[PDB]
């Protein structure tokens, strides 16, 4: 099959400035009958993809003109001459060429803004919880900027491993942030043989990393 | 305006059978070019086939031949997707959609029906518990509610019946091993604010036909 190979993965963008957007064929997209059927289409989360440029370099319908498309053969290339708020989310480029029909992996635009350090919050679980046999113990990171963070559960002091799952929000719309759940999960047995709960956090925007902790009790 | 509209949400067992559809409206269907396209976990697109409902043209994904067939009824204007040995992986929004006609005919389209989502779990259905994520320490403050347990997707959450929506952070649920989905919802407020106004986080689950109301105080 005609694999298609999207770069970059992520382009953070500034509003007002350009963006470019690479795709790659294993095989020349040029068609028999002498067209090129190589597509662009922008997809927002929780909505299906929609067509922006056909053919390599044809606007859709609809389609502002500060988008255009480019290349031939093998190597295609999408253009924004200025970015705007509303052209955020996953760009994938498609091929009608060949069957069976392909895309790209997918390149993700977001907003990029200054580095904002998350505000971090603990959560014991809950007595209601406890009565049911099991512990949750939630971290949240709220409200930061860039979305890499790391996130470590010590517990008496000893490194956790397999027993934690992290979930993320989209960028907000409005202050450009990213919010991140992180929860360690335990049998109740075990979350009474230990003491310390600490949510350790390491980001971009926090001088060395930030511990919030609890002692079970309390 | 060209519609295509999908049938509901499907979940199934795995080793199952599934047939999802999809409804055209505008004369013509006879001549449409209908592909099927899935789409995993906020991921990739996979093109499943196209199917021309005129003729006997149809063309399938290699990976997909004998999972899935594609059919379609002219007398109903519908086109079907079917899939045979459901497996967990499969789990995925399925669309259906008209984007071209004969090459050569200068046509692009660009109509995209609802998608169909579909899970595939030997999970049954079964309503979430609640569990209050208590604030505490003037600033501002976060709390939320852990809305563990449930099967299957989706939940909702909104606090004070929606009148708070302002600084509220509801997450992606997770698939928990159990088989089980969990998520979060939290909000930040005034620090000042927690000794007088309430905060109860509202949950359903249709599914399930459960709702639950779950008051967060300090403490
Ligand atoms: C006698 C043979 C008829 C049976 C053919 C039925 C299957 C047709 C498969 C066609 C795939 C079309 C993919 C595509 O990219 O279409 C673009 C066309 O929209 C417009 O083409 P153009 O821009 O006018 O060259």
């Amino acid at each position: 099959d005609v694999v298609m190979t999207q770069t970059p993965l992520s382009l953070p963008v500034t509003p007002g400035e350009p963006a470019s957007i690479s795709c790659t064929s294993g095989q020349s997209l040029v068609h028999i009958n002498g067209n090129t059927y190589l597509h662009w289409y922008l997809q927002k989360p929780g909505q299906s993809p929609k067509l922006l440029i056909y053919k390599v370099s044809n606007l859709f319908s609809g389609v502002p003109d500060r988008f255009s498309g480019s290349g031939s053969g093998t190597d295609f290339t999408l253009k924004i001459s200025r970015v705007e708020a509303e052209d955020v989310g996953v760009y994938f480029c498609s091929q009608s060429t060949h069957f069976p029909f392909t895309f790209g992996q997918g390149t993700k635009l977001e907003i990029k803004r200054t580095v904002a350090a998350p505000s971090v919050f603990i959560f014991p679980p809950s007595d209601e919880q406890l009565k049911s046999g099991t512990a949750s113990v939630v971290c949240l990171l709220n409200n930061f900027y860039p979305r890499e963070a790391k996130v470590q559960w010590k517990v008496d002091n000893a490194l956790q491993s397999g027993n934690s799952q992290e979930s993320v929000t989209e960028q907000d719309s409005k202050d450009s942030t990213y919010s991140l759940s992180s929860t360690l999960t335990l049998s109740k047995a075990d979350y009474e043989k230990h003491k310390v709960y600490a949510c350790e956090v390491t980001h971009q925007g926090l001088s060395s990393p930030v511990t919030k902790s609890f002692n079970r009790g309390e | 305006e060209v519609q295509l509209v999908q049938s509901g949400a499907e979940v199934k067992k795995p080793g199952e059978s599934l047939k999802i559809s999809c409804q055209a409206f505008g004369y013509g269907f006879i001549n449409y070019l209908i592909e099927w396209i899935r789409q995993m976990p906020g991921q990739g697109l996979e093109w499943i086939g196209l199917i021309n409902p005129g003729s006997d043209y149809t063309n399938y994904n290699e990976n997909f031949k004998g999972q899935a067939t594609l059919s379609a009824d002219k007398s109903s204007s519908t086109a079907y997707l079917q899939w045979s040995s459901l497996k967990a992986s499969d789990t995925a929004m399925y669309f259906c959609a008209r984007r071209f006609g004969y090459y050569g005919s200068g046509n692009y389209f660009d109509y995209w029906g609802q998608g169909t989502m579909v899970t595939v779990s030997s999970a049954s259905t079964k309503g979430p518990s609640v569990f209050p994520l208590a604030p505490s320490s003037g600033g501002t403050a976060a709390l939320g509610c852990l809305v563990k347990d449930y099967f299957p997707e989706p939940v909702t959450v909104s606090w004070n019946s929606g009148a708070l929506t302002s600084g509220v952070h509801t997450f992606p649920a997770v698939l928990q091993s159990s088989g089980l989905y969990s998520l979060s919802s939290v909000v930040t407020v005034p620090s000042s604010s927690l000794g007088t106004q309430t905060y109860i986080c509202n949950v359903n689950h249709k599914p399930s036909n459960t709702k639950v109301d779950k008051r967060v105080e300090p403490k």
